[PDB]
């Protein structure tokens, strides 16, 4: 975090995605019902988790933009 | 701000389920307080040049160390500030009655209060003794129920300025 | 009707936690004024700090604004509230990891810890990557995902069965909550000992 | 947790039969005292700054050692928490006030106190007084006629000091 | 249970707030509905033994095919235990009404009302048309207020039931 | 948990030596048999309702002071996790017989039921008698042969008794 | 409270690692620091009453109408408390002296101070003029590294106060 | 707390809060079908385990020649006892996971926090690795048909995790 | 989490009295000498994994239980434990030596880790047999002066050596 590499954060646009959808309504709705499009700002160090988790719920990334550098 | 069926419409939109009686007697509960506000909301229109006024005379009696040369109270443009200041507030104050809730009121005034009342040497305690002399006023110049929920919602400015 | 009485919550209220049951969830969804938001944060506050009073110089107010302007969600507000020093001083400087470790499962997630196994690994976790991993192993974990979601205050799931909890979760919170007067600050010694070891000790072995 | 009606269900429920016409017309005769419950409840809400600051007056006049070196309350920290707990007190009887019985203290408020102050080091005996002198000071407040439609809530003014009453009991 | 004094007093007891305007208004509205829900109640408790046996009655005429021999309906015990169950659900119902609010009818009965029915195969209907029939009647029985607000609980009851 | 296999190799693990022959001819044994699980653990699942329907049926004939006012079935949220205990239950004891192994039973429902049901007021003896019920009805289709090769399996009929057997006494 | 090496120690917890050379150097500096630190504990300890005396009748030059009837500052008992509280003040003082930071006053003067100002009416701008005295005070009986640091621990004392 | 198809099985229902689907009876059908070559592996290594630890030892030392020498780690008569005492727990638990069917009892034995002991006992894993090289190589003949490619998998996920 | 300057302070504030000259003068002179003891814990600190290491060897060398299948430390995970655990009790003697004041190694390592161990099972005889050898070690590793001025650090010798003995009297 501190680290010059932990820094440059990145922002993230996240599309909640059909599929994504499909895969909540199998889960179940314990979370309230958002507009499938909204943005995010991680850091470097938890800018992996963001997509890995965006992948195991089906969503796909739509772009990434740099904070920092 | 909010009026009760803007926090009905808050809730019946998170839960994501439609309106049960609970929030429809709410409702019921604001129209029929509507009234007495809404004559509250007119004589609080007709006195407010008074009002401002008396209110100045009134921190001025209470506080008279702060009228003397070198400080807040001390200055022409200070008193100005006094007078639209208490306009304002009282403003608010019927806006909130029209709404027949604070919502107008904190979304205006209340959000940080307390960081601005120290951040410019302003005495809460001014604004304390105004609202609580418009009180003084007031229960004479509204009478029965509009009388009752003037005197909630200024307390109610009050506790939040207190 | 019967000679012995039972009411309709009567579990819930000979059980220690009653209104902890009947309190609801708060979450914070849309634009909003600085009223529900100071009750968002007493509760958000209350649960954190297992009903340790913070005093009010000690939150953070960037934090907060952040969070009002809506950038970070509720859940990062919880990370740098648990990230801030408040939280090692009352909870990790005074107690010993094993009981500091079961105040952060009643705490960031509302339940007991399920076997000895989980608090084993967890450990072992602290120790290979810091205290911050831990943290952000919680707020990060699938479970606080779907049991909570992204704007869910934690609130004490215990006392009700959960989708795979082990049978001693139950036994564990109801010996570990003990009320809403409960504190687990620097005193009462009670946030330093860890009570939950004996129970989690029978779990290892059959 | 359960205020008047919902505790009247409860026992109700619990006999197996119907609400009869008695208990009826004593919720009834509530309601119809509701607005005065209403406005005793207004009347804690609103002085509560001046009440708790009075009380605290009194308490630390009749006690010294709890603002002395080491005292149980010498710290600010510890101050503020001494003059909170006695908010949280005061706010949770007025809501049983409103609730029309005391459910929601022994529920929630005052289960466990009395081991969190022992392991705390809180005297108990100081807390208990602390809670008196807020009844004494709710009461005088009460009894206050100002701006109110006039009348008798006697029995509004004696159960709020029930409930006070079991609180500092509890406390003990 | 779960009251409009019980959810005032829980959304200011879990952000630790002293009582303001609005949910005191809430409970000016409670305290003056309470007079026409507490009679309804009252006159529902006056004439529970038609409702319940006219509704197993009406039950039966909706569905003649549960009555014979070898089904599911059949059995003095079965209709025993319909009265048992109607006469709950009208209990719970004078409940509600005495309350004035839907509560313990959410404490009760509709929680986890799904799972129990389709684990004795209950069919939810036969309690909706013992609802309708209970609506029949209370279009008499009752006046106005006091039967706008009786039927606007057993709507409740069914919609919950659907 | 810890199934059979793991316990076979807890056990060698413990006293530090190898398989034994015979260890690997038991072992074998319940390699041979799985086939016979898989028949009976499907056969519990698919009449799972039925059977907890039933079962439920008899428990509240037998005892019809739990059902009426003032029991632990009455306020109906209580009959729905009732239900819930009921099929829990049943779902760990069929965890434990395709296992072949009672520790996960032991472990991860028996611990707490006891304290559990104290905290709950819940009679235990009625479980005991809900879950020797729950034996009861699935003998049944334990012993039913429809759709399936026919065989003896005198073998998995007593240890799903005694696993029935071990979470009555647990819950006793 | 927060020592420069209890910080140390709680952050080298945090991490699961032991120290390194950049806070022991951190550690060095603080023990070269302590001995200009020490002195001004000790001209501070040798002048604690004259010190407390110039505070609070600055504060009565500054403000000598609080000491008027019906206010707070009048009254022997008041002013008693006055000079106890500054006292108060100045024994944390020292400590943050002694303990290279702001450690033990914070904890035991800065946590929860507000709250019992705002309960109590206890005007923080007081005590930041008894601050103010002392640093002008200590201007004089202080010089070189013990008057600059002692004079940043009181003005932090008050920017915190304020 | 082991993790073998059953036990993980039983542990993914009970996580999900449901019961037993089609998959995990056909897993458990066909874990018992494998267990049979399993069984004959583990018996027909439990038949000539002396040879394979033997072998390994020599293996280890002509591999790298610059071990027994004296005035290093390896080199002392307590040395060789622990260093057959080391093989024959390897081919232990190795025997324990062929059984298993699955690598849980390896992991939790020895995997679980390997890497710690050699750096706090010097031990590079090249001489185990080496070691249970000259094992397969010996039980490239020992077993026969589904055995051999049984005991080859989990003996390759183990040198896998000593890499 | 308090050294010896925290815990003055705090008796200085239970008697509600300024610090002592002498109390002040005695910390003066403690941190005069406080960089010896700043080199004495990075002395520990660069040879603590050759402590631990030595340590290691020699318990290992005296105990064999221990090795053998049915010991605490047999398993690789469980005898890592083991490591980790002498690892982070030399950390916690060292952040003790740091502050001067034992109350950090009581709030980490010292509230309730003999009921932990006993909940384990482990032997608490062992752990301070490994807490001597790594006060053996230590104090051999910091009586060397390698790179080092050379001094009078008998004081910080005693000490450490003290830290390790209130560590081993609280295990056993
Ligand atoms: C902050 C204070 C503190 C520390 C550092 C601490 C260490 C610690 N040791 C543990 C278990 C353990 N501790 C040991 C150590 C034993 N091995 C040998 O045989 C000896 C008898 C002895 C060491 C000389 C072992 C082997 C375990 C694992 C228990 C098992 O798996 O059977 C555990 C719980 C389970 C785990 O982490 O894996 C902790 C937290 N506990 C604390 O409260
Ligand atoms: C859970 C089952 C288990 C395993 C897997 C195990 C391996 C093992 N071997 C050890 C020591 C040792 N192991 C060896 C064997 C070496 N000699 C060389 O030829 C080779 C590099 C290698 C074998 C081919 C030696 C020489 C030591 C002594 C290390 C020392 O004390 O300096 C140790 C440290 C314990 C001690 O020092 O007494 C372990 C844990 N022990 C076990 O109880
Ligand atoms: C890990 C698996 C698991 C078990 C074993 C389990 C037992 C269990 N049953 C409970 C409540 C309950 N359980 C029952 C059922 C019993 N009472 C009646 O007498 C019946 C005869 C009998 C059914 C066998 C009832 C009625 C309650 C509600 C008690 C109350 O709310 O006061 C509770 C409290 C929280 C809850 O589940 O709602 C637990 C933990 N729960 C679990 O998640
Ligand atoms: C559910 C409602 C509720 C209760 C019941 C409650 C009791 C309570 N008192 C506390 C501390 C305290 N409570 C008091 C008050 C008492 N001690 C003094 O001697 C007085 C005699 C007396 C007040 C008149 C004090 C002085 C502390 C400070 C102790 C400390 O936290 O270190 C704390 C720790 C909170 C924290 O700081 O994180 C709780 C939970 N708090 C609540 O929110
Ligand atoms: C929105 C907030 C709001 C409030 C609070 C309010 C006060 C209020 N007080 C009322 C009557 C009353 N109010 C009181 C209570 C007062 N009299 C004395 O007893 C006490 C000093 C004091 C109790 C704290 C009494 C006794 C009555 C007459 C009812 C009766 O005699 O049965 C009524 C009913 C109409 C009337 O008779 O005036 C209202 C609406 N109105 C509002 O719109
Ligand atoms: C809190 C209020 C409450 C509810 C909601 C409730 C639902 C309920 N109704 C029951 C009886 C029952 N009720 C019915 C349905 C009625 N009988 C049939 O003849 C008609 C079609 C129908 C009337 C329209 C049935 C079929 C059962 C028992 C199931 C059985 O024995 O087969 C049972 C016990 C099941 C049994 O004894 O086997 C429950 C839990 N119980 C309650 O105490
Ligand atoms: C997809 C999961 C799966 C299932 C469901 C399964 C059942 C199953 N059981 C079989 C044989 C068998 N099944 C059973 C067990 C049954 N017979 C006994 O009489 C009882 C009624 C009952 C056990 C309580 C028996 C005894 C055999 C004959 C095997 C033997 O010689 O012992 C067979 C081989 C015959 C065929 O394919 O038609 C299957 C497929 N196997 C599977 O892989
Ligand atoms: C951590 C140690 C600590 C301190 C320092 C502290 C300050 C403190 N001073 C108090 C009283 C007081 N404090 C003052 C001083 C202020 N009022 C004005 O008149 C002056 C201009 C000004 C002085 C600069 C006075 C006059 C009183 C008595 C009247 C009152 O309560 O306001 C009180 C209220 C309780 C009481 O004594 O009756 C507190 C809490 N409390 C503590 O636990
Ligand atoms: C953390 C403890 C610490 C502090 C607080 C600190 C400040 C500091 N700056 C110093 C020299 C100085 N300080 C300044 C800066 C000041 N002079 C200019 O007029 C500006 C108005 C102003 C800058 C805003 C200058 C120019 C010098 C002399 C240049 C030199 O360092 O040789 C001195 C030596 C004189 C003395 O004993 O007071 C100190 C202590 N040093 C420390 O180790
Ligand atoms: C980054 C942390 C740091 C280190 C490591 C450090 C080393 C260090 N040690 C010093 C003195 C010293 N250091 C020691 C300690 C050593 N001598 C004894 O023989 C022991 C074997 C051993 C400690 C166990 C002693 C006794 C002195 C002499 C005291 C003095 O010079 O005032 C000095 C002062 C040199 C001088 O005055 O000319 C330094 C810079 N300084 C630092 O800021």
């Amino acid at each position: 975090a501190i680290t010059t590499q932990g820094k440059r954060i990145y922002k993230i646009t996240v599309s909640e995605a059909g599929a994504y959808a499909t895969n909540k309504h199998r889960t179940g709705y314990r979370a309230p019902i958002r507009q499938s499009n909204y943005t995010l700002t991680v850091p470097y160090d938890r800018f992996l988790p963001e997509m890995i988790r965006l992948h195991q719920s089906g969503a796909k990334i739509v772009n990434v933009t740099s904070v920092i550098s | 701000s909010r009026t009760v069926i803007t926090e009905v419409i808050a809730t019946a939109d998170s839960q994501g389920r439609f309106l049960n009686s609970t929030e429809l007697q709410a409702a019921f509960g604001r129209f029929e307080r509507a009234v007495p506000a809404i004559e509250a909301a007119r004589a609080l229109t007709k006195n407010q040049d008074a009002l401002v006024k008396g209110a100045v005379q009134a921190v001025f009696k209470k506080f008279p160390y702060v009228t003397q040369p070198g400080e807040k109270g001390y200055g022409d443009s200070n008193q100005a500030k006094c007078a639209r200041d208490i306009g304002y507030y009282l403003r608010f104050i019927t806006y909130s009655l029209v709404a027949s809730g604070t919502g107008p009121l904190d979304d205006y005034v209340i959000a940080g209060l307390r960081e601005v009342n120290r951040a410019f040497n302003l005495n809460p305690l001014w604004y304390i003794e105004a609202l609580n002399y418009i009180k003084g006023e007031t229960g004479k110049l509204l009478s029965g129920q509009s009388k009752t929920e003037a005197l909630l919602y200024i307390d109610h400015a009050i506790n939040a300025l207190s | 009707p019967s000679p012995l009485e039972q009411t309709n919550t009567y579990g819930q209220e000979r059980v220690q936690a009653n209104a902890v049951l009947e309190t609801p969830q708060v979450t914070l969804r849309a634009p909003f004024t600085e009223e529900q938001f100071q009750g968002a944060l007493y509760a958000i506050y209350k649960q954190v700090f297992g009903n340790t009073y913070v005093m009010e110089s000690e939150r953070p107010a960037t934090a907060e604004s952040q969070l009002r302007d809506g950038r970070i969600t509720v859940r990062g507000f919880i990370r740098l509230l648990a990230k801030s020093d408040t939280y090692k001083a009352r909870f990790f400087n005074p107690a010993t990891q094993t009981r500091f470790i079961e105040l952060n499962h009643k705490l960031l997630l509302g339940r007991a810890p399920y076997d000895q196994a989980e608090i084993s690994r967890h450990v072992a976790l602290y120790t290979s990557q810091g205290y911050e991993a831990e943290i952000d192993s919680y707020l990060d974990s699938e479970e606080y995902q779907e049991c909570f979601g992204e704007d869910t205050v934690p609130f004490f799931r215990g006392f009700t069965s959960q989708p795979g909890q082990s049978t001693e979760a139950f036994n564990r919170m109801v010996t570990l909550y003990d009320g809403y007067a409960t504190s687990d600050s620097e005193w009462d010694r009670g946030g330093q000992s860890a009570r939950l070891t004996d129970s989690l000790a029978r779990s290892t072995m059959d | 947790m359960n205020d008047v009606f919902t505790r009247a269900i409860a026992q109700a429920d619990l006999k197996g039969s119907f609400l009869l016409e008695s208990d009826l017309d004593k919720l009834a005769s509530f309601a119809k005292e509701g607005v005065k419950r209403l406005d005793a409840v207004a009347a804690l809400t609103n002085n509560a700054p001046a009440i708790i600051s009075d009380a605290a007056h009194k308490l630390f006049a009749e006690q010294q050692e709890l603002i002395q070196p080491g005292g149980n309350a010498y710290p600010h920290r510890r101050m503020a928490a001494c003059l909170r707990d006695m908010e949280i007190i005061l706010r949770y009887v007025s809501y049983a006030l409103l609730a029309g019985d005391a459910s929601v203290l022994d529920d929630r408020c005052l289960n466990g106190l009395r081991e969190t102050y022992n392991a705390l080091g809180t005297p108990t005996q100081s807390v208990a007084r602390a809670v008196q002198l807020m009844k004494d000071a709710a009461m005088v407040h009460l009894k206050s006629t100002a701006n109110v439609t006039v009348g008798d809530c006697s029995s509004l003014y004696s159960e709020a000091a029930t409930y006070f009453d079991k609180a500092a009991a509890s406390i003990a």
